[PDB]
RNA sequence: GGAACUUUACCAGAUCCGGACAGGAUGAGAUUGACAGAUUGAGUGUUCUUUCUCGAUUCCCUGAAUGGUGGUGCAUGGCCGCUUAUGGUCGGUGGAGUGAUUUGUUUGGUUGAUUCCGUCAACGGACGAGAUCCAAGCUGCCCAGUAGAAUUCAGAAUUGCCCAUAGGAUAGCGCAUUCGGUCGAAUUCUUCUCUGCGGGAUUCCUUUGUAAUUGCACAAGGUGAAAUUUUGGGCAACAGCAGGUCUGUGAUGCUCCUCAAUGUUCUGGGCGACACGCGCACUACAAUGUCAGUGAGAACAAGAAAACGAACCUACUUGAUCAAAAGAGUGGGGAAACCCCGGAAUCACAUAGACCCACUUGGGACCGAGGAUUGCAAUUUGGUCGCGCAACGAGGAAUGUCUCGUAGGCGCAGCUCAUCAAACUGUGCCGAUUACGUCCCU
């Protein structure tokens, strides 16, 4: 009936997905509905910048790039279900955010 | 690099203002500032 | 420019040593069995280990080889 | 305006004592702003530079810079004149000092 | 008077001299993507605390 | 509203790079080998990584508490939303970045450059670690500025295992004659915990599990 | 390093001290700021006249201090470039030397490779190479209300005999096609798509190949999505260099300036001034073209704000009872959600379109008159009408880069950025010739 939506976001891909595999055992353990783990698109922040600090020399180049993790969880379950189902260690670098899906 | 070839100067060198004395400007004196957080010095109000 | 470097050598042939009757003389199997008995970071390592190792084993079938002795 | 008025003066040395370290970034635009006992006071920035760089002078503080930005720390005589100045009751003693 | 004409153009929020690197406050070649607002030879030291890695 | 995916990450690097840097100003004098930092709802909960623990905290956490007013000034944060902790390492010799505080210290103490550096490599290869590299340029012999280096171990410098391999840290020590530059690198050893050491097998090396 | 101011470091001026601190001379008048009038480029207390106001914050002069895009990169740090795209580099212990030094690290084959194989006064090592790494292919699990599909029930539209202008060619022969607004319902699913871990390629297989006459390999073909470092990157030893940077920094040593300042602010001008020489771009010299129509069609991306929304990006409407460029309004997007079903330009067109070999409807240099818009400032940038009679008809001696999704052609995005790309960093589109060699040159 009603709708929550756990969206996991980080820069380290092993602990985003370390996050989503908790949350979805832990919907598991709790027997709730859950509309699957879904991958969006990871997103690419990249940089170039010259590689000399004065302008001389071969004109070199430096890339770099940042990739960013977002997992979304929906699943049907109230807020205390919600918030005692998120409610552990969790990782840092990692953030998740509850909406309510209408 | 920047010499100081020093500079020649075509006015006379302004002098440093200095505020006026007035002695015991209190027992000379008048009207009160009208503005109500305050010529008023306060507000420069002519 | 297909040479095998010689931590490939030395490894294929540290694997045709320690295991010979649990060998042949197909890749496949021989890269099946490679990945259970060596620990390596790589798959590419672990492709040309097995390559050599069944190049080792089919000049073995042949004849001795100069570096292996199988007790 | 480096010239800071005495009322504003005595009120970032309250700060500076109930606090003790105190930071602001280093632009001579801008306010800086803090809280005494609630409510909120702002003085432009760089009355209070002066005003610690006259301390550090005075060796009453300890200063440290990083990225555009200020932390100045009471040492144990630079406190003790903090409460000779504000005529502090003695056995007074910053947020930090207090366990 | 003085306290007026003191840093007026610099109260103009527009121009290249508003706009400062947060780590140097050296207003040249400046990374304004992502709102990063870090000159280039800071950044190329403070990158790997930001997050940014060298690859490909 | 919100900020963007995009933009919350930069400015949670941008605030990393302000914290790291602040506090290896700060505690330059003590030995300090880290910062992390976990965000959650209730607190932040700052914790440092340090060799002098007992300095950084100071008496009745005087040190602590001033480095938290520090951040808290700084960062706009709540009171009663911020803590900072302090863990010493495990191991002394395993970090670079305290490694060189100390030849920097030595350095400024007046101490001959070979000898500092021989000390730290041999504290660094009694500490377990399976090579070390200290290099010194500057003016040390007079007017003419050279760069000396000294190794022992192994040390890989190819590829981008050796950045996980391999920790390096660089510090600028200010002397009378002028600008003097220091860095050491250490070579992690391998354990399997991953406390120390990066925890994966080499890339170059291959081991045959042994029959049973 | 695309400079209107700022930036800006330069020039002509004019403010402020941002000389802390200590010691003097003061002093609850130490001081601060000022309306007006004139000073001035300044309705700049800048200084004065003039009185007010502020109040121990500050003045005064003595050392000191401080700042400097002052100097010196031949005092340095750090970083970068280069040597140096190639296969290089260094211990130990043993051997050889009176010694510097040498051997290992040799020659033969092999290889991009000090890559392997064989040999061996060396034997063991360490580093580079390779490995690792990050993207492109092909594929497994996962996955969808920020991605799709196919059905079924409606709602609709065309519906057969139909022969252009002169009207060719180019599939169809239980059940005719269509209709992202018909904003239709329902049901199912993951062909495409998303993406964290997997796999897949290893010379693996085959030559009465080459070589071998141990090997290390190699050439063809096979298998395959991919067949040789699979491909493009990143990383890269050890020595150097008086290479660049003291104009990135609260990187700095030594010096210089320091209150009519080499500090700092503000005003005006310069950084863009021309006879010229040179580097690198962009547009041309037309017909395999230029105008004017129609059509079909990518990818990389970016979007709003401190100490409730508002700035940012957008769609749609309107302006519109009448050019463009505008300008409004209304929504949406924090970005797999809006833009977006991303209508890119190359390109196509049997468009029965214009031109017809000319410096011409080729080519836009350069200039005139109007109007918009950015901006504090336009003496910026679009848009409209003139100008074109500016060269230029394919470029001497010279000289760059490049081997497959490549060259070349064509756009698009990001970036600097109020405004302004002939730039750069990416990205897709269309797509060749040649070679598959060699040491002639370097
Ligand atoms: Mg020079
Ligand atoms: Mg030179
Ligand atoms: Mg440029
Ligand atoms: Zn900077």
């Amino acid at each position: 009936g009603q709708t929550v939506r756990l969206t996991i976001t980080s820069r380290n891909a092993k602990a985003v997905e370390s996050v989503t595999s908790q949350l979805l055992t832990r919907a598991r353990d709790e027997k709730v509905t859950i509309h699957g783990p879904v991958r969006l698109p990871t997103r690419t922040l990249k940089i170039t910048t010259r590689k000399t600090p004065c302008g001389n020399g071969t004109n070199t180049w430096d890339t770099f790039e940042l990739k960013i993790y977002k997992r979304i969880i929906d699943l049907h379950a109230p807020t205390e279900q919600v918030k005692k189902i998120t409610s552990f260690t969790m990782e840092s670098g990692v953030d998740v955010s509850i909406t309510i899906l209408d | 690099g920047k010499k100081k070839k020093k500079r020649i100067f075509t006015k006379p060198k302004k002098p440093t203002h200095r505020h006026k004395l007035e002695k015991m400007r209190a027992l000379k004196y008048r009207q009160d500032c009208p503005h109500p957080q305050c010529y008023c010095g306060k507000c420069h109000l002519t | 420019g297909k040479i095998r470097t010689k931590t490939v050598k030395r490894a294929s042939r540290q694997v045709v040593e320690k295991y010979y009757s649990k060998l042949n003389f197909d890749f496949y199997q021989n890269k099946r069995v490679i990945m259970d008995v060596t620990i390596a970071e790589s798959k590419k390592l672990k492709n040309k280990i097995a390559g050599y190792t069944t190049h080792i084993m089919k000049r073995l079938a042949r004849g001795p080889v100069r570096g292996i002795s199988l007790k | 305006s480096t010239y800071v008025p005495k009322p504003s003066r005595d009120n970032v040395y309250r700060f500076f004592f109930t606090e003790g370290v105190i930071a602001c970034k280093k632009d001579r635009m801008g306010t800086w702003t803090g809280t005494l006992g609630g409510n909120t006071f702002t003085v432009p920035c760089i009355q209070v530079m002066q005003l610690m760089r006259s301390l550090k002078s005075r060796n009453l503080i300890k200063e440290q810079y990083a990225w555009r930005h200020y932390y100045w720390t009471l040492n144990d005589e630079g406190i003790a004149y903090m409460r000779s100045y504000l005529h502090l009751a003695p056995s007074a003693m910053p947020n930090t000092q207090k366990p | 008077g003085h306290l007026d004409q003191w840093r007026s153009r610099q109260k103009i929020g527009m121009g290249k001299g508003a706009r400062c690197c947060v780590i140097c406050s050296n207003q040249k070649a400046l990374i304004r993507k992502y709102e990063l607002n870090v000159c280039r030879q800071c950044f190329r030291e403070n990158a790997e605390h930001i997050g940014f890695t060298k690859l490909r | 509203g919100p900020l963007s995916k995009k933009r919350m990450i930069i400015r949670d690097g941008v605030f990393y790079a302000e914290l790291f840097e602040f506090l290896k100003r700060e505690l330059a004098e003590e030995g300090f080998s880290g910062v992390s930092y976990h965000v959650t709802t209730l607190r932040t909960e700052i914790v440092i990584k340090a060799t002098k623990t007992r300095e950084v905290l100071g008496v009745n956490g005087r040190r602590i508490r001033e480095l938290t007013a520090c951040i808290q000034q700084r960062f706009n944060y709540k009171e009663g939303k911020l803590q900072l902790y302090v863990e010493r390492v495990e191991v002394r010799g395993l970090s670079a970045m305290a490694q060189v505080e100390s030849l920097r210290f030595k350095l400024l103490s007046n101490l001959q450059v070979r000898r500092a550096a021989m000390g730290i490599i041999r504290y660094v290869m009694e500490s377990g670690a399976k090579g070390c590299e200290v290099t010194v340029g500057g003016k040390i012999k007079g007017q003419r500025a050279k760069s000396m280096t000294f190794r022992d171990g192994y040390m890989i410098k190819s590829g981008t295992a050796h950045k996980s391999f391999v920790d390096s840290a660089c510090r600028h020590c200010y002397m009378r004659a002028g600008c003097i530059g220091v860095k050491v690198k250490i070579m992690l050893p391998g354990d399997s915990t991953g406390r120390n050491g990066p925890s994966e097998p080499l890339p170059d090396v291959i081991t045959v599990i042994e029959p049973k």
